[PDB]
């Protein structure tokens, strides 16, 4: 993390947080690629992901990071789902953030809570993402190669 | 002068100053804090109730001032006991809310300025989910206070 921060925050050359590697992958794509569905793996990827977004929104608020497609046309989410990286896809689905600039980042917002009771709200990109891909569509007709479909 | 909107905004931000000139206004016009015009025409919400929703740190002294004003005109009892009338929150009083919020201090205060302890909150918000929902304890402050383990 500290070096992620120093890369993006330093005086000498701040990292371009949205750059794409040879395959079209950004840091969010690479993180999805580096997941291996073990509990401690999810945990670290999940919050480093979180961290990147918090830094995106702090430093460069205009940038819609999630939406950036790798060579194959995949958002980070859609990659996650194409490669059976379930813990992480689930985390993205369940994302909720509350701080200044929080709303743009968050996946889930909760609105009605009664002394008992709770309500959860979901965005939701996967269901309605006709233009490129749907989370359901990627999951619904998976390769069957993938370790976790 | 004061319209419904003026006070409701004051309450929203816990402003006890914009309500300095309050008491003397409905002394001249002899208007009551409880008049038809000082409630939302479809829910029956009053400023005290707006105050009950607009809590910051379980606190609002617009309440203390609002009550104080109601006794000086002795709107006092029917003011502290006004209920919602929309199908959703029907029959909900300020005391219901204080409990819903687990706020001894405000329960205490409302009971002392004469909140009706037997008032039944019976709207769809206080019965089993449509799902609406939700949620039933039924109705009466005691019942609430128990069902929420308080």
């Amino acid at each position: 993390l500290a070096i992620v921060k120093f890369l993006l925050q330093n005086s000498w050359q701040p990292a371009d947080i949205s750059a794409r590697d040879s395959v079209g992958n950004t840091v969010l794509h690479a993180l999805v690629e580096v997941a291996d569905n073990t509990v401690d793996n999810t945990k670290f990827v999940t919050s480093m992901y979180n961290e990147i977004l918090i830094l995106g929104a702090k430093l460069h608020p205009t940038l819609k990071l999630e939406e950036i497609t790798n060579r194959k046309g995949l958002t980070p989410l859609a990659l996650a789902a194409s490669s059976g990286k379930i813990g992480v896809l689930a985390y993205i689905l369940q994302r909720e953030i509350h701080e200044p600039e929080c709303r743009h980042l968050s996946r889930k917002f909760t609105e009605w809570a009664y002394g008992p009771v709770h309500s959860s709200l979901y965005d939701l990109s996967c269901i309605d993402t006709c233009e490129k891909n749907s989370v359901l569509e990627v999951i619904a007709y998976s390769s069957s190669e993938t370790p976790n479909r | 002068l004061y319209d419904r909107r003026s006070i409701f905004d004051a309450v929203a931000q816990s402003n006890c100053q914009e309500l300095e000139s309050l008491l003397p206004f409905l002394q001249r016009s002899k208007k009551r804090l409880t008049d038809s015009e000082f409630k939302d025409p479809e829910t029956g919400k009053t400023c005290l109730l707006k105050a009950m929703l607009n809590l910051h740190n379980g606190q609002n002294d617009t309440i203390a001032l609002l009550l104080d004003v109601a006794r000086k005109t002795d709107s006092l009892k029917q003011f502290v006991n006004a209920s919602y009338t929309d199908s959703y929150y029907k029959g909900q009083t300020a005391l219901h809310i204080a409990i819903e919020r687990r706020n001894m201090t405000l329960v205490t205060l409302l009971v002392e300025n004469g909140a009706d302890v037997q008032a039944a909150a019976n709207g769809d918000f206080f019965k089993k989910t449509k799902g609406r929902p939700g949620f039933y304890f039924g109705e009466l402050p005691l019942s609430l206070a128990a069902c929420t383990n308080q």
